[PDB]
């Protein structure tokens, strides 16, 4: 039959010291490559959102050119 | 001190084996996860 | 002019709810018109819905009361409510409420908790609430006093800095009475006719608010500028910035009178819409024998 | 902390020291497992005592007690012929 | 436009200039599931953090625009970041909102994102709202822009139209950044150190399971979770983008109102969003044995990461498999004012 360890208190994990210093460390490694990922995108639609801007300021220029 | 049970069902006592005590584990479907998570987790390093 | 109105059940009224039912003898009853369903307050004021108060308050006012004055087995009596007949009505409510001025008695729905004025009845698959008897001023109060929670639950849920939603249950509280404090049900969704009479109230109340008497502006920014009455003592020597606002204008004698007018039109409508469910005039009270003499109002 | 509770069997002593055994097997575990016994003095698991015998018939017709208050339900054992026993342990 | 001249007239005492905004249903519905909100309105500075008051926005829903290209919700935003003279704007300045009718969901939004828009899309008598009669007389398609939004990739019309000189002041005003830069720095900056505190707890005892939850375990644990197998404890950290959400958040905002259990739990490894900010009650008449099922059912989720926050001021995470390991919660109380205040009132 397939065996199950019944829960007692005194069922330790199996034991882990080098299991977490290194994986807080990759794991900002990673999160530095997300939050800038996200940074990216966000100046992106961030220059995409002022470049229409001085295109509106243009057009409001070209008013002036249909009277010259 | 652990012991190794196979079965019992249904205790209103806290600390006591069951089926409802029993974690609903998949060792196939979360290694695939993994695996696939770890390549996702992998081409996640390389945009940057 | 007959009163003598039985209620036919259909099973055995056993001996354990003849000695409660005994034990209710004198109190106050609402009718259907009989059936053993619909006799009493548990065919609206059910455990499935919220107790709201509200719907069981329509339930008091639409339809008439009854004296319940004898229970045999398998039967029960009943005596209706027809006017210029004086009833004589006992206290038998848990919360006791002494009729020292022997005011205008008052019916409520059991809004002190269900399990005072219930009885439990096991001949057929129904639960009788009784309705709460008390004096005008007290049943007034509780009415404004669960209006005020009905709306304000909802506003200090709303809020998304709810640090304090037992303030209003601790503030509302008991009810304001000097002998003893008596606690009350409160419900957290006010439900359906509940909230309708808040938008009936909310209809009446922006409607009188576009039309205000400027002239009591000037006689309280005054007592404001005079010594603080203890009437006064809710505004603790401050002017908020809308009396301050609303009074830039000058007075005069052309707005007062329709302004007066219609308020005297809107407020005999809200006392049409505060005269709510049916009261009871008594006059001598013996307290001797705990008998309040009251003829329909 | 501790509990009385009563059993109504029709078998001998040596079967109902086993079934309550049986009948225990969660509460062993379960009292283990939240406390381990450090001593030598927390293994026993309680005691049993045989009360006497009755009718297996006509045996624990159930009724009620009521109180001023309220009411419980209740066996009713009748006929009851009382026999103590000294304290068989359960572990 | 019935929510736009709603609380122009109202949120006129706590903010000078209002805008009237559409949000879409697309862009809104993975903020709150089956458009459960029915707001507040606090706006966050970029270099000048500090905390402001919140203000109140009346938003209704099932209403369309104008247009029926789109159907979706109704909504505005108060502007008060500009001091003094609003001749100023600030760039790169998020607003964010809380719309809600029972609080759910969550809206951040730019200045530049609206204000590039709002340019780009042009006895007595009873009391009249000559707001109102100045609305009606517009009502045109030109008034409403379509305007992409930097944090969700989708565009939400802005409704804006010659009304009056408020709105007049507002399209005349121009001026010459890390407003999300902290409020992610922050977030992990708390994150890490909670598990600087499991560090510690784990570290201080031998490296070892308490199991404070029980639930039974198969003998292949080490195998089909393998030895030190802290992968979903390594990203934990990564895999928390959200704290106002969070259930360690929750903690915070209940020590005032008395004291419950708060669950965040994640996916083992990126099964899908999970959950964030969830009740454990023992309050109802489920009861305290009705709260222990909750917990057994929790820690029996075989495929998930738990973290536990009291709100007494403990923090618990609770591995998958009924493992626990005990650690604290204190921080500063500036930034329990700080929560506080981004939340709600002190």
């Amino acid at each position: 039959p397939e065996l199950m360890w019944a829960p007692s208190l005194r069922n330790s994990l199996r034991v882990s010291p080098e299991a977490l210093e290194l994986a807080e460390r990759e794991a900002e490694r990673a999160r530095s490559e997300r939050w800038d990922r996200c940074a990216q995108v966000l100046k992106n639609r961030l220059l995409r959102v002022e470049l229409d801007g001085i295109m509106r300021d243009h057009l409001a220029r070209a008013e002036e050119i249909r009277q010259d | 001190d652990p012991a190794r049970l196979p079965r019992d069902t249904g205790p209103e006592l806290m600390w006591a084996p069951s089926l409802r005590n029993s974690l609903r584990v998949s060792p196939e479907a979360l290694e695939l996860a993994e695996r696939e998570a770890e390549r996702a987790r992998s081409e996640r390093w390389d945009r940057c | 002019m007959d009163l003598k109105v039985v209620v036919s059940l259909s099973s055995r009224l056993y001996t354990d709810e003849i000695a409660k039912m005994q034990q209710r003898i004198g109190c106050i009853l609402p009718l259907a018109s009989q059936n053993v369903q619909g006799l009493g307050l548990g065919q609206v004021y059910s455990l499935e819905t919220v107790p709201d108060y509200v719907s069981m308050y329509n339930y008091l006012s639409d339809c008439t009361l009854a004296v319940l004055d004898e229970v045999s087995v398998d039967s029960l009596i009943l005596t209706k409510i027809v006017p210029g007949q004086t009833y004589a009505i006992k206290n038998k409510y848990q919360p006791f409420f002494q009729w020292h001025g022997t005011g205008s008695l008052s019916v409520m729905p059991p809004v002190f908790g269900r399990e005072h004025a219930t009885v439990k009845l096991e001949s057929n698959d129904v639960d009788i609430v009784f309705p709460m008897v008390l004096p005008t001023p007290i049943a007034e109060e509780v009415l404004q006093k669960i209006l005020l929670f009905n709306v304000y639950s909802r506003v200090v849920m709303q809020a998304p800095g709810n640090a304090d939603m037992l303030d209003v249950h601790m503030h509302l509280g008991s009810v304001s009475y000097l002998g003893h404090h008596y606690e009350l049900a409160l419900p957290e969704v006010p439900g359906p006719l509940g909230l309708a009479l808040l938008d009936n109230l909310s209809l009446y109340f922006c409607i009188m608010v576009t039309l205000l008497p400027r002239a009591s502006m000037r006689l309280v920014r005054g007592l404001i500028r005079h010594e603080h009455h203890d009437l006064l003592n809710l505004f603790q020597e401050m002017v908020p910035d809308e009396i301050a606002r609303i009074d830039l204008d000058d007075l005069s004698v052309a707005d007062d009178l329709s302004r007066m007018r219609v308020m005297m039109t809107y407020l005999q409508s809200l006392a049409s819409l505060f005269n709510l469910g049916p009261r009871l005039a008594t006059a001598a009270y013996s307290q001797e024998t705990l008998t309040a003499t009251c003829w329909l109002r | 902390g501790p509990r009385f509770t009563f059993f109504q069997s029709s078998r001998g002593h040596c079967q109902i020291m086993n079934i309550l055994r049986i009948y225990y097997s969660p509460s062993i575990m379960h009292r283990y497992a939240v406390v381990q016994p450090l001593h030598i003095e927390e293994l026993t698991f309680g005691a049993v005592a045989c009360l006497g015998t009755f009718s297996a018939t006509d045996g624990w017709r159930r009724s009620a007690f009521n109180y001023r208050g309220s009411s419980l339900p209740v066996v009713e054992i009748d006929s009851f012929y009382s026999n103590v026993s000294d304290w068989e342990v359960i572990l | 436009m019935d929510v736009h001249i709603d609380n122009q007239v109202l949120s006129g005492l706590g903010t000078p200039l209002l805008v009237h905004l559409f949000v879409p249903d697309t862009v809104m519905a993975e903020l709150c599931p089956n458009r459960v909100p029915n707001a507040w309105c606090q706006t966050l500075f970029s270099d000048r953090t500090g905390l402001t008051r919140v203000c109140r926005v009346f938003a209704a829903r099932g209403m369309l625009p104008g247009r029926p290209s789109h159907r979706g919700t109704f909504t505005s935003v108060p502007v008060y970041c500009d001091e003094g003279l609003p001749e100023l704007y600030n760039p790169f300045h998020v607003a964010a909102l809380r719309f809600y009718d029972e609080l759910v969901g969550e809206l951040q939004i730019y200045y530049l994102s609206l204000f590039e828009g709002a340019k780009r899309a042009l006895l007595s008598r009873v009391p009249v709202s000559f707001s109102k009669t100045r609305r009606a007389i517009r009502e045109s398609r030109a008034l409403v822009r379509g305007i992409a939004h930097i944090f969700s990739p989708h565009a939400l019309y802005v409704v804006t139209y010659p009304e009056l000189s408020a709105q007049g002041r507002l399209h005349r005003m121009t001026a010459v950044l890390g407003a999300p830069e902290r409020e992610f720095r922050f977030l992990i900056s708390v994150a890490l150190r909670i598990s600087a505190s499991f560090r510690e707890k784990l570290a201080m005892q031998a490296w070892t399971a308490q199991q404070e939850i029980p639930v039974v375990i198969p003998t292949s644990y080490s195998r089909i979770y393998k030895n030190s197998d802290l992968i979903r404890e390594a990203f934990f950290t990564v895999q928390t983008r959200v704290s106002w959400e969070s259930c360690w958040v929750k903690a915070t905002i209940s020590n005032a109102p008395d004291a419950c259990l708060w669950i965040d739990s994640h996916p083992l490894y990126e099964e899908g969003a999970s959950a964030w900010g969830k009740v454990i009650d023992s309050r109802p008449p489920g009861g305290l044995v009705g709260a222990a099922s909750q917990l057994v059912a929790l820690g029996t989720d075989g495929h998930c990461v738990h973290l536990a926050t009291t709100s007494d001021g403990q923090a618990f995470l609770v591995l998958p498999g009924g493992f626990v390991i005990k650690g604290q919660l204190a921080l500063t109380p500036e930034e329990r004012g700080y929560i506080l205040a981004r939340h709600g009132i002190r």
